């Protein structure tokens, strides 16, 4: 009794030290998470600026969609397999583990190898998101100015590593609180107590999240525009949503662990025979990112499109089948990127699919299948990646659709629930699992 | 918030017209929009319903393009356009901003709604006739005027006293028709000292030939 | 769709009188809204969701029901309740609506007010000449209009018209439009107007000489 | 410690059935508690005004019935607390979090009797408290009941149907979901140990109270300012000032809140009788106020929207700031039944359009609106003085759905809890659980 | 997006005039909106800015009631009023929209442009007369002729040759004052095969005075 | 208050050059703005807050610099870069504009092409007589016209136009006109138009006689 009134009075209290480096691993993340934006975005340029050339022949412009997408993979899963194996698949597994104290924090080697590895994975216009390589970055990020500046103590340690995947996150979406509620739900050793200052990650996330609104402004990542509320007597068909991915988030689980297990035959540790069959996919999201750019690419640019149901029930299935199978190879295949925002746009496409079954079950309702995407669009990540609150909130923070919260909040719930009492699992703490496990094997 | 909806009147059976409904004080937008027709001296019949991007269109029973429903966000104005008209569409037409409450809609704000008349017949401004009392009448407490109205066509008419100022005291004849033609009266009522003292007029006023008639009653000499 | 129909046609009772009318439905609805429509107003979204009121109606009006039968009630009627009021739903689509219950007000007698018009110059030099006979104020509706010209009852032409119950008191009103020809008015001298109602047994007359 | 990280990952997030059950049937009735609390609280409103029509004309009786109307129910207040639940005073939301650390009963048979009736006529008279507190604390207290009436065993059940009780409360309170799990996962958790706070159980609590508070407030926001314009970069240090004197400003409210328990403690001694006449003092005070000017009595939420807009003078303002301080001391600190969550916004409002509008003349260059800075000024007397930022920016973002300014909220919202910690100010509600633990712990 | 400004023209010295800017393409609200005007051959200088909700409106270093800019988001129009005009306020005037940047605002989309003219002189249509080449001239390759627009106020004038179908080699060059009048001379260089066998017609405008001329050049014989 | 001043007023360069315009405030700015004006065309938003090129604008331009100093860049210049170019403040109140900066083509020279004009016989039906004398396609702007009546000077009457910079060959052209009253033009014989431009050292003479 005596010792918590000591407590009390001592609550929130974050040496100055660590606060003023929170604010310089933020804006040195979110400078970062920028240059990593552009470079990107350059690169598919440049892609694009190589098919104007090539624009007659019509075969000869596929094989150098191919092979412009194949050789920037194969830099990438080199950079990766040849100077930092850690740096491979998300990364988000990898600091998680790094907050446990259970795996190291190697920046000298991720740093460069995400960010210019990433770089060409991304910029090949593969199936990967963005937050992957800026979280990772992020928290290295983070760990390097403990390093540098030799911090003692565990609140210095975990705390500049979480600000640092924090404002990576912040700045992969443009999404301040998503990133602080990505840090209080997923990240935090979930077991035990930790010494994250929670005070001090906002400082991280609010530079970061300045950096990147200096680059960016004007610009947002989605626009929908504002959308048609939810009345009450429809709740139901959002809880419904919710039950239909949670059943489907854990068979992703199951499907996005497996592919590794399938895809580590084919080169089975050898590090020629996954570059190669790292261009191979690569190869084969560039040339899809003309055939049909829909089933390739980062996603973000279906979702308005598909939200405002200008996608067919048939393009929907299609769009979402052949990106279960791309997002699939591509993260699955330890290239480095997310699968964070991939679950994003697989989420929207099936909402959408949900919106239109009910817009003409259901004439009554005056039902907008979009409000069904967006109610969706997070719901693959509260089944899969099991944060639904980091899921809703960075929804809410792109879509800026807040009149339907009841609906995301249920929708995103019912994944939570369901994916439960189907034996489904966490994804990246099933990675951290997995990657900590045959390490004692 | 106001609907002021117009277009309708006189047209020729099989033909075709269009429903023009104007809205101000709200926006226009978020709204589904819903029209309702009521024939005379019946009931309320639901036409069809528009949401806002105009991309979710449903009608009642009808056929091909019997009715077909239009708006323009930026003119925040709704369109009803009527084919192949028979007496049946013979009828007022409201239109209503529609809204939910539980979640089950409702039919919100209702226009004042403009009559559609299916007949063969031609478009007549009336004629109207400053009834006054006698050179006989012992004018008491009270001296009751009025005006009349006769031969027009289609439906309907407004009458007011002095352009609204005078509200209480009327009452306005509902019209009988009379050989393909309407006719109807409308009895004010003021005080003796009212009158012949005061200006006292009939704003007789008829939309379907736009034209209006203000006949100021002189007493008979 | 769903075909309602609602309980009485045409239903009347006298302000104190708690009044309940019905809306009963083919098949199964649920959350029914009430509209009402005052003589010659478009309607106005009275009563929603089965009971809730819209706000701005007196709350003496109330809601209730369920499944296939539901209902408005008034509790302790005020005249200015006269209106025919409709039911609705949208439970399933597409919505539909009722019939109506045309409520109808009893109050004590009301005399006419009788106003005897003679044609006007205007009119005159226009071919008519009608002759126009106004009765207004009175109850209940049941009235009977006559014209003696000269003396002699005239039946040919005389175009009757009543006013529905007014608003704010409950009194009908009646006009009458005598109709005839310049030569046909000119060769008379005396018009008269007559109007027995419940009020009087011995007629009220108005009239008017030409000369 | 290797090996049972790996047992445990593959074991995360395995709330039982049962728990979740539970959960759900908390949240229903915390809902439709806050609801009928809500709703006879606005009754009690209405029948206060309804006699003011009834005295309309004598100018001192009307004046006269206002006191002694608010002053009989914030007596009745008053009484029921301290004759049956002593711990249902003040806020309460202190109360919960002690709970929440096993140092505090959970005495539910006293305080839903006690909290819901007395709060029902301190916040009915008018006083400047807000729902919170009653809410949050009923809520705790009903997640609690049904722990012990379904006799529930565990750490686990117990901290949870207890923390989603609290969150579905505030939940409720405010109509805003997202704040009340928000609430539960920064400031209510035990911050020093590792809890069993479910956090998946929290949410279907507080999405049940939701649903029951929008089945009956539908379509009716209790914040309305409409969209604002946006904020652009050059304007961002504008908020981090704001939060700066919002940070200063935070402890130093504390300290009189805490203080004016101490000078209000003397007025009657610990005496039953002492403080209940002191009660209806204060308490016809407020409803006396609540018609000479009543931006400076009740709950105030009613200004926030008139604030906002700029529709108050420089002058008004000051006077509405300078007075609400004075009547929030008195009426919370004097420990009547309610929260002071709310009236925390409103003083946070005031001091936001303030500021707004001195930098309105000063920089016509940034185009400004005053009140984009009342809206960032709003949840920042929480995040100084409550020092729960994160709740106080979720929670203002529920209620003025203006994410467009969520960088000049969260600047000045950090603003508030850096310079409240350099002066050294303390965390109001865990100042008072100190404070309540440690007079336990001092007459023995 | 448009911007569409209008009430320009003549005012007489200490009179006043309502200035007016119609917009479409853009929801109107969320928008500042200012007024630019231009001193023919000088510089650009501000008037004045308001905002959506009206509740702030700031004008140059200029005197106590000389503007009053003032909005009506609900015809999506933006008035100027001067007071008291002189031969200063003689412009080009702009309505613009206003955004920003980093936080540093710029004046964002313009509209045409209304030309106000302050002066007391009166409207006075123009004369035309044709400008044949001499008794005396030599016709080269190509030949110069011409048509001289003179005594006319205010501006503008519009000269089209042949309806606008030779828009090659023509200068209307700017018109001068003198006097309190205008003048202006057009001139089209035609082939020497082009003229005088054919027809070259000079068609002038002066709309501030109904004017509408058709002047036929003819050879000097 | 704020002074912006645009250091180069008028200036010339071939299509494809190095083109850097000064704007100098008078006190410390941050951010500005460039504006484009085509002749007869509304100003539009052009590069903004110091450097930033807007959805439209060609690379070829830029901009940098700060504090008490700013510039615009045309690399490699081009025909639709010719215009007026406004730099304009808003980082203090009130905003202010530049005088602005005229940017011109330029060309090879160009010598001059003269007509000369007898007055109509319409203007003389009304006592007036107007002696126009063209000066057509030429480059550069400066030229001095000169008119002669008899074999002698004149300055009375005079007024000379010239344009801006033509859109389809980038010249110039000017306009001399003499006013004369029927009486005084008609006692005269010899009117002479002489231009004196850079292409030639003695000038170009035109003239018409009267008999």
């Amino acid at each position: 009794r005596r010792q918590l009134i000591r407590q009390l009075l001592e609550r929130d209290k974050t040496p100055l030290a660590i606060l003023f480096m929170a604010a310089v691993v933020g804006t040195l993340v979110g400078l970062a998470a920028v240059a990593f934006d552009k470079g990107v975005a350059w690169l598919q340029n440049q892609r694009m600026g190589a098919l104007v050339h090539t624009a007659d022949n019509y075969p000869l412009l596929l094989t150098v969609a191919f092979l412009c997408s194949a050789v920037l993979a194969m830099f990438g899963y080199f950079l990766v397999r040849k100077y930092a194996p850690e740096a491979g698949g998300s990364g988000i597994p990898e600091i998680e583990g790094a907050l446990e104290d259970q795996r190291p924090v190697r920046w000298w080697r991720v740093l460069p190898v995400k960010f210019f590895g990433g770089l060409g994975t991304l910029g090949g216009g593969m199936v990967l998101g963005r937050e992957g390589p800026t979280v990772q970055i992020g928290g290295n990020i983070g760990r390097m100015v403990l390093d540098i500046f030799r911090l003692k103590g565990d609140e210095a340690r975990h705390t500049l590593l979480a600000t640092g995947a924090a404002a990576g996150l912040a700045a992969a979406f443009n999404a301040p609180l998503a990133g602080i509620l990505f840090i209080i739900e997923q990240m935090r050793p979930q077991f035990r107590y930790t010494l994250i200052s929670i005070k001090a990650v906002f400082i991280g996330v609010i530079m970061s999240t300045i950096m990147y609104r200096i680059f960016n402004h004007e610009v947002a990542l989605i626009d929908v525009g504002k959308l048609s509320d939810a009345p009450l007597n429809t709740l139901w068909l959002y809880l419904i949503l919710g039950i239909i991915f949670g059943i489907f988030g854990p068979i992703f689980n199951k499907w996005v662990l497996g592919m590794q297990d399938l895809l580590h035959r084919v080169h089975g540790g050898n590090i020629t025979k996954w570059v190669l069959m790292g261009g191979a996919i690569g190869g084969l999201c560039g040339l899809l990112g003309f055939v049909a750019p829909a089933t390739s690419g980062g996603g973000f640019n279906l979702i308005p499109i598909a939200t405002a149901g200008n996608f067919s029930m048939g393009m929907l299935v299609f769009i979402f089948v052949a990106r279960v199978i791309t997002t699939l190879l591509c993260f699955s295949s330890g290239a480095p990127g997310g699968i964070f925002a991939p679950m994003l746009a697989l989420g929207t496409v099936l909402g959408t699919a949900f919106g239109m079954v009910a817009v003409e079950l259901f004439p009554q309702y005056h039902l907008e299948a979009g409000t069904f995407a967006i109610a969706g669009m997070g719901a693959l990540l509260a089944a899969s990646i099991r944060a639904p609150l980091t899921g809703i909130i960075l929804v809410l923070e792109m879509t800026d659709n807040y009149q339907l919260i009841l609906p995301m909040i249920i929708t995103g719930l019912g994944a939570t629930l369901l994916a439960q009492f189907t034996g489904g699992k966490p994804l990246y703490s099933a990675i951290l699992a997995r990657t900590l496990a045959k390490q004692e094997a | 918030v106001r609907l002021l909806e117009s277009g309708g009147g006189l047209v020729q059976p099989g033909g075709s017209l269009k429903l023009s409904c104007a809205a101000s004080g709200f926006d226009y937008s978020r709204y589904w929009m819903s029209w309702v027709r009521q024939a005379p001296g019946k009931g309320l019949k639901w036409i069809g319903e528009i949401n806002p991007v105009s991309s979710t269109i449903n009608y009642t029973p009808s056929l091909k393009d019997k009715f077909i429903i239009s708006r323009d966000n930026a003119k925040d104005t709704l369109y009803l356009q009527i084919s192949k008209v028979r007496s049946e569409d013979t009828a007022l037409y409201y239109c209503a901003r529609l809204y939910y409450g539980y979640g089950y809609w409702y039919f919100d704000v209702w226009g004042a709604g403009t009559t559609v008349t299916v007949s063969s017949a031609k478009t007549t401004p009336p004629s109207v006739y400053p009834l006054a009392p006698g050179s006989a009448a012992a004018a008491a407490s009270m001296v009751t005027l009025g005006c009349l109205v006769k031969g027009y066509f289609p439906e309907p008419v407004t009458v007011t006293w002095n352009s609204g100022s005078l509200a209480a005291g009327v009452h306005t004849f509902p019209a009988v028709l009379q050989a393909a033609l309407y006719t109807l009266s409308s009895s004010v009522t003021v005080p003796s000292s009212s009158w012949p003292s005061e200006t006292v007029t009939c704003n007789v006023a008829h939309p379907a030939s736009s034209t209006k008639v203000d006949k100021k009653i002189v007493p008979r000499a | 769709d769903i075909v309602l129909t609602q309980s009485p046609a045409i239903m009347s009772a006298a302000p104190g009188d708690k009044v309940t009318m019905t809306c009963s439905a083919s098949s199964s609805v649920s959350y029914i809204h009430w509209y009402q429509q005052k003589s010659g107003t478009s309607p106005k979204r009275w009563i929603y969701d089965t009971s809730k009121l819209t706000s701005g109606v007196p709350v003496r009006f109330s809601g209730s029901g369920s499944g296939t039968s539901y209902s408005l009630t008034i509790n302790t009627m005020e005249a200015e309740d006269a209106a025919t009021y409709y039911c609705q739903q949208w439970s399933s689509h597409p919505q539909t609506f009722g019939g109506g219950t045309k409520l109808e007000i009893l109050r004590a007698d009301a005399a006419p007010t009788v106003s005897i018009f003679p044609p006007s110059s205007e009119q005159l030099t226009s071919g008519g000449a009608s002759v126009v006979c106004f009765l207004n104020n009175f109850y209940p509706k049941d009235i009977n209009v006559k014209w003696k010209i000269d003396g002699s009852e005239r039946q040919n032409g005389v175009l009757n018209s009543w006013t529905d119950q007014d608003s704010k008191d409950s009194t009908y009103s009646m006009s009458s439009t005598l109709t005839l020809t310049k030569d046909e008015y000119e060769r008379h001298n005396s018009y008269t107007c007559e109007a027995t109602h419940k009020t009087s047994t011995s007629p009220i007359v108005k009239s008017f000489n030409r000369a």
